[PDB]
Order: C-alpha cells, then structure tokens, then sequence
C-alpha cells in the first residue's frame, strides 16, 4: 500500500530501501526526492564546492559517471536585475 | 530582369529562400516585426526592414500594404511569400502583381480555385481525378444530416477555408453533427468570416499522400515524386517520409500521374502540392496546396531538385527542361528515401502545448545524410508565444529506409535544446515504433498507440549541477 | 595516362564527398567490415555496376591558415560562429564553436563543409553561398582563398591541376572586408 | 607621387579628396585611417552613445547602411583579470 503511494509521489517505482526510508522519515525522504529532482546528485561534488559553490574564474571537474567528467568554469557573475535574478556565466564542457 | 527579391515571411523558410536566391545570384530583402527583431532571417539578408509597426506580430506579417511598400522602397523585383501567412492569400497576390512585382507562386486563377476546397473538388472532378464522395458545395446543417442519412456513417465535418484543426470535426453518432457544425462555423467566422462547410465521407485508417508538382509558364508540368505524411497527431503532421515506402511503386506512379493530369488540366504553374487520402489501392483527392510545403525538403533530397530555386526561376519565366536543367518526367531519379522531423517547442508531457522561454543550450548534429533547416533556435534565443512553435526541422536521407530511420534516431538523440521543452521524446517514440519503420503508418497510428506517450526519465545532470552551483 | 603513386591504408578526410555521390556510408561499412560482415550480404551494398553516381560533390576544408600571412595557422578565441545549412549542404564540424580557444597544438582545421548537387555548376554555386554565409570571427580563416579558388574558371571547368594554385596569382588577391559589427563592438567596449 | 604613397600607406586607392586631405594634414589623416581600420565608421553612432559608450542592460540600434541595422545590447561587464582585460558580454543581432 505504501509503495504504490510512494510511487505516485516520486514518479517512479521505488526500491525496498526507498520504501523503508519513506516509513521512518516521510517528509525528509520526499524533501530529499524534491531536491534530487532540482539539484541532482550533489553527493558527487567536492566538499568545498558543496558548501561554498564556486569562485570567479574557478575551474572544477565533476565526475558524474564513469567516463563522464563535467568541466565547469564560472566566468562571470551578473548583477541582479529588478526581478532579483542573477545571471551566472558558466562554461560547461567548453560551451 | 530579376535581381532583387523580398521574402514576405519569417523564420526557417525565409532563410531557405535567402539561400536559394544567393545561390541564384539575387539580392535579398527581409521583413520583420518588432517582436521578431532577434529572428535569424532578419540578419541573413542584405536588407531588412521593420513592418507592421504598432500591430500584433502576426498581423505585421499579414500586413499586405506594408510589405508592398517595403518591396517598392527597397527596389525588390519579386516577392516570395514562403508558406503560411500570405502564401495562399489572393489579395496579396493581386496587389503584388498589380504593383509591378513578380509573385513567386501560381496564377491568381489557381489561387481562387485552390483557396477553398469546394472549387478544388470541382476542378478535381472535371479533371477526372477520383475524389472523395461527399456533399456538393455549400450545404447547411440539414444538408449535413441528409448526407449523413443516405450515405451512412461515419462522416467528417470540414470547412472550405483553412483546416488543420480549424473547422475540422468528426461525427460517428447522431446529434453530434449539430454541435460539430456550430463549432466549425464558429472557428470559420473567427478567422475568415462566414465560410461554407462540406461534409465528407470519413475513411477508416487512411494514408495521407502528398504529390509535389512543378510547372512552368510554358505548360511543362512534372511531378518530382510523392511523399507520405500519414504520421499525424490530431490530424496535424509530425513526421513526413518520402517516398511512400509502404506503397507499391506502380500505385505511387499512378497517384503521381493523377496529380499531374489534374495540374495539367488547371494549367498549373510554379510549385504546388496535391494531397490525397489512400486506402487499399484507391486514392481520393482532398486539396491542393498552391505553394511550397514545410516538407518539400525530403522531396528535394530524394529527387535532387532544388524546389525553391526552381520556383524562383519559374517566376523568372524560364522553361523547366531547357533553362532549369530538370530532366524528363521518367528521368527524374529516386535517390533513396528521406524522413523529415520538425522539432518544435510543443511539450508532450503537457498536452503538446508550445513552451516559451530562453534557450540556454543548442547543439546540432551533422555528418552523412543529415539536412538541417534551422529557424530561431540558437543559444540565448528567447522563445516568444507570438509565432509558431517550430525550432528546427531536420531531414535524414539514405539509400535504405532503415538507414534513414537509424540516422533520424541518432539525430534526435544527438540533438540538445535546454531551456524550453521540445517534442523530441515524442519523435523518438514515433521513430522507434514498428509501424513507422515498416512504413504502413496510417492517419490514426498515433491516436491508436498509447505507448508513444510513455517517456523515459532524463537526468539532465549538467543543468542540475549548474543550478546547484549557482544556488550555493 | 594514369600512374600509381600511393595507397593510404585508412579512411580519408575526403571520404565525405564519395559518400555523398555514392550514397554509401563509408565509416559504417568500415565498422561492419571490421565486424567480419560481407559487403553485399549483410551491409547491403549492391554490385559494381549497380553503384549509383548521385551527382557531383565538393569538399572545402575551412582551416585557421591565414592566406594574408603566408597560410600560417592562426590561434586565438572564436567569438562568433555561424554555420550554414539547407539543401545540398553537409557539415562535419571539428572544434569551431563560439567561445572555443584555438590552440597551436593540433591541426588548423575548423570545419569541413561538403556541397553536393546533381550538376557541378549548382555545387559550385552552393559552395560559394556557403563560403559567403559562413562566419568565423576572432581568428583568421582561409575562407577568402577558398572563395577565390571557387570563382576561378579552371575550377568550374574542372581542368585544375596540381600547379593550378601556384600558376594563378589572382587567387591571392583578397577584397577588403568591412567587418563593421566587430569594429562597432570594439569601439563601444573601449568607450 | 603622394597618391601612390598614400595608396601604399592606407592600403587602397585613394580619391582626390583623400589625397588632398593627406597633403593638408599628413599625420591627422593617417591617424584617422588607423582609427577607421580599428573602430570602423563611428560617425553613424548617436552622440550620447559616441561619447559615453553603452550602459548596462541598454539597447541601442546602429544603422550601418540602408537596410542594415545592428541590434546591440550590453548585458554584463566582466571584472578585469590580472592582464588588465575585461570581457564585455554583448548581444549583437540576437547572438
Ligand atoms: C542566407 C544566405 O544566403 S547568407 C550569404 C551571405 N550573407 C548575406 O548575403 C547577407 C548578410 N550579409 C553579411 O553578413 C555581410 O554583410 C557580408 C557577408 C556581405 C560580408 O560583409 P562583411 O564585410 O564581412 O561584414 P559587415 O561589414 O557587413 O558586418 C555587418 C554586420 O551586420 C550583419 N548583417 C548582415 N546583414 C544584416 C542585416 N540585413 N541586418 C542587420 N545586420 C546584418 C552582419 O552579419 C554583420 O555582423 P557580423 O559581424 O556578425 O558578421
Ligand atoms: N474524410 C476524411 N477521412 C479521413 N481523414 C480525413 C478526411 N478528411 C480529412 N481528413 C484528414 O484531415 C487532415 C487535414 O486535411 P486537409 O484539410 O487537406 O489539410 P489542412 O487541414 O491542413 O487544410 C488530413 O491529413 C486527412 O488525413
Ligand atoms: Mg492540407
Ligand atoms: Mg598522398
């Protein structure tokens, strides 16, 4: 019953570990699933990058998978507009 | 005599005509609305001018007087309307030919006999082309019920002007035709005023076949070949293939000869497309498109004939065989097969509503057997809800149809547009289907297949990582 | 009178035009042969007299060699890249995107463009359209030299030889390009 | 003689007015030609843009010739590097 309820909330069929994680911490697991949908696997990031983000002109490498290494460089941070949004000029994989 | 040409269109087709004119040694003039100021076609021409100032940016491209004034001020000898907007507008053709400018299109007689389906069906039956049985001319609601009674069920409600989901409903049970008639008439008076409807005998699982027709002012009329556009969603084409690999060659030759005899009967000139509905070795005329189609590219690929260049030179009044260099009808080759997929901003996870926003990523493929006709899809382009959802149409061509299918699958997986949602997963699902690869896809193939709407989860990890890095 | 001079035991840079005029995927057939598959049984290539000649094709290699600098390979940053397209145009891009920093380590090649048509004159015209439509700024290219070679009547007749480039000094006369967008952006940034 | 010398200097065949201006103002005409080769025809800019440059998030239009209008938008001015160069993020003709 709770696996079918969890499948609707997370959008895929959960494993036994995900079901048993949903029993103990239902709000924490669903907030983790929401953060997984927005930011992805942030566990692969280096700890200074995990806590402090990026410096200007800093070049980091994130290995998201075996044989796949994202090359991320922060070139410029834009000033906030009237809507309060900043535009960050990244250089992801050379582009 | 012709040295400068204006394009009364936008987006990908304007760039296509600009490339054809530059290959033909002609200067190019672009027009653009204020809301289309970042369109690629504005900067692809030698001259660009703002049109329709103060209007909504669909009426600016429909502003006949402003386009005429810009063409006169820029000294453009001719006007090419592309497809859509004023391409089939007869008033635009009258004003262009009256102002002294060459109109890249068929004659005005072709314009009004093919501007509505009733006169097109009349010309088809007096050309001895086998049409679809239905009501003759303007019938009312009682005539619709009369035809539904004697000829039986199911029937299809169709207005004379337009189509493509505008004034085209269905009727399979009683008391449906009344509200279908009301909806079709409301959609007709919304766009073109009071437009008559003709009720059609609906066909169970038809195949949609388009025949491309090239004719000059000397009377030489040739068909390049035919193309199959049966892969349709809500009666709107999504993937077009050429030639119809699911049909026998003699049947396709017979359909092409029927379209040739129809266009020869009406004395057709320039480029045009004859649409058919096909079921069990019996074809039925539907309408004639008096312009170039969006899917002329696959015909160009399988025939080797530049359709836009040919229609420019036909507007220059040249002979199809001596001057253009196009061979005889039997000597037109068949260079394998080709598939056209239109990548739009329609999000299939949200009912194919067109997405808007900024495009932050654009990567296009290439290599052997790939043709790209991009519209406005570059990185940094802000997609507006004003214009059509089309980003870039991509055509894959190969000697075998299976090689074309696998090249199209490679193209759709290689393609990357981030920032707006595209119909690329839906196209991937349609390409992967066994009916499409066999080539026996019908008009109801998409609606009868629920598996085309199941989309695998995509973990765009670069976007998520950049979002988290920006957040922190 | 033909004479043998060499055999290259590899897939060549100029295989693309052969693919365009024959319809045969050379790299795909190479991989399938490396899988130990027969050319006519599983690959599906026809016999010798059934190989089609689908018109004519032209390949132009756009490199960073500067013909105004003795064809020295230029380096720097590509700030602008626009690629053409449409009917009869085939693109095989290397590393030529906007923002790419061209290094002196590797070869000078930016992008290979191949133009195919049923008639050779149409191929020449479309290649000229491509070379004029192509826009690579921030680094020097051999595009004006390619335009000069395309416009030559020896090339269009097809009677060019290996000494055709050296015997013609008019191919090295290059028109002045205004480049008003780059100059305007430079002045705006300076002020 | 001065026409041939000027054609040697400015890199193209000059008109009678250009030869006369080189005769009257030799260094000034050569500096103007160098400024034309570097910055282009700055006479087509409007006077506030000619004098004060471009503001952040400003949109200007420059008509270089008939039917050709340059849409220029300054989006971000980058910080200077160690070499003293700043990257200006322009939006020229939508790109
Ligand atoms: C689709 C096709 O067939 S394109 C084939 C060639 N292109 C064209 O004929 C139309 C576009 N013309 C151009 O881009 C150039 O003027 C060329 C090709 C004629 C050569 O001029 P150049 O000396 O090299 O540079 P130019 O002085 O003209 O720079 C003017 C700028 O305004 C742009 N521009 C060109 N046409 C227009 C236009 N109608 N409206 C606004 N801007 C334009 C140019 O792209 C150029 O920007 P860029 O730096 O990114 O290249
Ligand atoms: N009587 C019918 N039976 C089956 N399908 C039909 C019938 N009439 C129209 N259609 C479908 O409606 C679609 C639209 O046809 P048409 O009016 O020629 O194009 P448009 O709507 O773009 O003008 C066609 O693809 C065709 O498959
Ligand atoms: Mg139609
Ligand atoms: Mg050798």
């Amino acid at each position: 019953t709770v696996k079918a309820d969890l499948e609707q909330k997370i959008g895929y069929e959960p494993g036994d570990h995900e079901v048993i994680s949903y029993i103990m911490y239902p709000q924490v697991f669903l907030d983790y699933q929401k953060m997984q949908r927005e930011f992805g696997a942030v566990t692969l990031l280096d700890t200074p990058t995990f806590l402090h983000g990026m410096r200007l002109n800093e070049k980091i490498e994130v290995q998201i998978e075996k044989g796949k290494t994202l090359s991320i460089r922060l070139d410029e941070i834009g000033e906030p507009d009237l809507a309060g949004n900043r535009v960050l000029f990244f250089n992801l994989n050379g582009q | 005599h012709m040295k400068k040409l204006l394009v009364a269109n936008r987006g990908e087709i304007a760039v296509r005509v600009f490339r054809a004119c530059n290959e033909l040694g002609l200067s190019t003039v672009a027009v653009y609305a204020r809301e289309d100021e970042y369109s690629v076609h504005r900067f692809k021409a030698d001259e660009s001018y703002l049109i329709g100032q103060g209007k909504k940016p669909i009426d600016a491209y429909l502003d006949i007087d402003d386009i005429i004034r810009v063409a006169l001020e820029s000294g453009a000898d001719a006007i090419h309307p592309g497809y859509g907007l004023l391409s089939e507008n007869l008033e635009f053709a009258t004003k262009v030919r009256a102002a002294g400018l060459v109109f890249v299109g068929p004659e005005l007689h072709h314009l009004d006999i093919f501007g509505d389906k009733i006169k097109a069906k009349a010309a088809a039956d007096e050309a001895k082309v086998p049409g679809i049985p239905g009501t003759n001319g303007a019938v009312d609601i009682d005539g619709a019920l009369e035809f539904a009674k004697t000829y039986g069920y199911p029937v299809m409600i169709k207005a004379a002007l337009g189509g493509g989901g505008r004034g085209m409903r269905v009727a399979r049970n009683d008391a449906e035709m009344h509200d279908g008639y009301a909806r079709a008439k409301s959609e007709a008076i919304g766009a073109f005023g009071s437009g008559e409807i003709y009720v059609e005998k609906y066909i169970e699982n038809p195949k949609h076949i388009e025949v491309q027709i090239l004719g000059d002012r000397h009377g030489n009329i040739i068909h390049l070949h035919e193309r199959d556009c049966s892969v349709q969603r809500r009666n709107q084409k999504v993937i077009e293939i050429a030639p119809a690999v699911g049909l026998s060659p003699d049947f396709r030759n017979e359909i092409c000869e029927a379209a040739v005899k129809l266009c020869k009967n009406v004395g057709y000139v320039n480029a045009g497309t004859v649409e058919f509905l096909v079921k069990d070795d019996k074809f039925y005329f539907i309408e004639v498109n008096p312009r170039v189609q969006v899917e002329h590219t696959i015909t160009e690929l399988i025939t080797g004939v530049d359709i836009v260049q040919a229609q420019i030179l036909i507007a220059q009044g040249k002979d199809l065989h001596r001057e253009i260099g196009l061979p005889a009808q039997s000597e037109i080759p068949l260079l394998g097969s080709a598939i056209q997929c239109r990548i739009t901003t329609e999000d299939p996870q949200n009912g194919f509503l067109p997405d808007t926003g900024k495009i932050d990523t654009y990567r296009s493929p290439g290599g052997f057997g790939i043709r790209l006709d991009v519209g406005n899809a570059y990185a940094g382009y802000e997609v507006t809800p004003y214009f059509d959802s089309l980003l870039v149409k991509v055509c894959t061509f190969a000697n075998e149809f299976s090689d074309s299918v696998r090249k199209m699958d490679r193209v759709l997986h290689e393609f990357r547009i981030r920032g707006v949602k595209t119909n690329i997963p839906f196209l991937i699902n349609v390409i992967a289907n066994e009916n499409f690869t066999s080539g026996q896809a019908t008009t109801t193939f998409i609606d009868n297949t629920p598996s085309l709407f199941n989309f695998p989860r995509l973990r765009d990890r670069g976007t998520k990582t950049l979002h988290y890095l920006s957040m922190i």
